[PDB]
């Protein structure tokens, strides 16, 4: 432990398509070789004896580790980052209705949000009206998983004639200090009637 | 003519995983292709470490390259290719690992180009090496210099540069930075 490397910062959430300034460092007092192994694409580099800094770019990938090296004497010193990446829900979309439906019987409403998340961070609401129906977090999905979808049962009333279903994502990325980014689909209207 | 071929695909970091996905793919049609009497196989990974992932008596015995490969996980570390190739001259064409004595020797190296040791192939001059670029990183003049470093001579003939389907995106890279 006496010599080593650091990537600093160590781990980084950006905006899909977004760029990050990340810099690798060592107190090898003579370092040989030095760099920076990503598959991110780099657009700027700065350069000291115990230091590289480097401005990555494009950054699109749900999640990806940077490893910073130095070689010292013999040994090579290694330190790896996180970079996450967050899409906002630009495509919140409501399934079609059906043009007639009767009532007494049920239909389904589904809410897709493509490519939006990560998705433990995404929260998708049915509404009918401003009432909401079912509200889902997808807390506890696996943190590179983007996209959401949210389907339900609703049973059709003479009262929901003429009543607009949508739909909202919420990517709340408040816990990691960057904000809730929130979207609604343009509502559907129901038309509804007896077969008797 | 016999011919021992090992395929030295780059498992580092600085690959993509539909990338690596690609090399994978590669190699089985390679093999596919060749599945004759007289080539025999072995995979190598190399990033920060190397590793035999099928060697010539297990393409014998199994010949399915979706079964020689299936235990392969990427291993995305650095990317030692000098190292790694002295491993394959020096580790991979013996006998213990089924290789014949009397074939032809051939590595197929599958690499970004953007090696981060150095040092001299030396140990591999006897062996007919050629060179497959693949990702981003291959199109840095660097990188392209290291490739042809490691090809067999007249290095135009032996290496080749895969097209991923990305080429757009360098240009737009390029142009972006010198008109602005
Ligand atoms: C990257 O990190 C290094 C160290 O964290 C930055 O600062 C220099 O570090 C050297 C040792 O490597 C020290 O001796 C100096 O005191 C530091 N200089 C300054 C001006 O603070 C280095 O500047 C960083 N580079 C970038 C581009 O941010
Ligand atoms: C690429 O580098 C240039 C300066 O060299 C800079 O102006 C530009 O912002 C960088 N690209 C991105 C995506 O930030
Ligand atoms: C909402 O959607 C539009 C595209 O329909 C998008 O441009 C905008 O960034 C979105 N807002 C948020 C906060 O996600
Ligand atoms: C509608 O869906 C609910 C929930 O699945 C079910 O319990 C009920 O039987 C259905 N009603 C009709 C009219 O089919
Ligand atoms: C539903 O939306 C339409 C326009 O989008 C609006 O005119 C209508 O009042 C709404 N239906 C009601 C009142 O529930
Ligand atoms: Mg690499």
């Amino acid at each position: 432990e006496p010599f080593w490397a650091d990537l600093q910062p160590r781990v980084a959430f950006v905006e899909r398509g977004g760029s990050l300034w990340l810099n690798c460092s060592t107190n090898c007092p003579r370092p040989e070789r030095g760099g920076l192994e990503t598959s991110l694409r780099r657009n700027g580099t700065q350069r000291g004896l115990r230091w590289l800094a480097r401005q990555l770019v494009d950054i699109r990938e749900p999640e990806t580790q940077p490893v910073c090296f130095f070689r010292c004497a013999r040994r090579t010193l290694q330190a790896r980052g996180l970079i996450r990446t967050f899409q906002r829900p630009d495509r919140v979309e409501l399934m079609p209705l059906p043009p007639w439906q009767p009532v007494g019987e049920n239909f389904t409403l589904s809410c897709r949000v493509p490519g939006a998340g990560p998705r433990a961070s995404l929260t998708l609401t049915l509404l009918r009206g401003a009432q909401e129906l079912i509200r889902r977090s997808f807390a506890g999905e696996p943190p590179r998983a983007r996209g959401a979808v949210l389907t339900a049962t609703v049973l059709a009333r003479r009262e929901d004639h003429g009543a607009n279903f949508s739909c909202r994502a919420e990517l709340d990325l408040r816990p990691h200090g960057l904000g809730l980014f929130e979207n609604s689909s343009a509502p559907r209207e129901l038309r509804t009637f007896s077969l008797s | 003519m016999n011919v021992d071929l090992v395929f030295l695909f780059d498992g580092s970091m600085s690959l993509q995983p539909d990338e690596f996905q690609k090399i994978l793919d590669f190699m089985k049609d390679v093999m596919k292709k060749l599945s004759n009497t007289s080539y025999q196989f072995a995979a190598v990974q190399f990033s920060t470490s190397y590793k035999t992932e099928f060697d010539f008596s297990d393409y014998v015995k199994w010949k399915d390259p979706d079964a020689l490969l299936k235990h392969v996980k990427h291993m995305l570390l650095l990317t030692n290719t000098f190292g790694a190739i002295n491993y394959v001259a020096t580790e991979v064409f013996r006998e213990e690992l089924g290789a014949r004595p009397d074939a032809t020797k051939v590595l197929i190296i599958i690499t970004d180009g953007e090696a981060t040791d150095s040092g001299n192939i030396d140990a591999a001059k006897d062996i007919i090496r050629y060179i497959i670029g693949i990702g981003k990183h291959s199109q840095t003049k660097e990188s392209q210099e290291t490739l042809h470093k490691f090809a067999s001579k007249p290095a135009s003939e032996f290496v080749k540069i895969l097209d991923t389907g990305e080429k757009l995106k360098d240009l737009f890279t390029e142009l972006q930075k010198k008109i602005y």
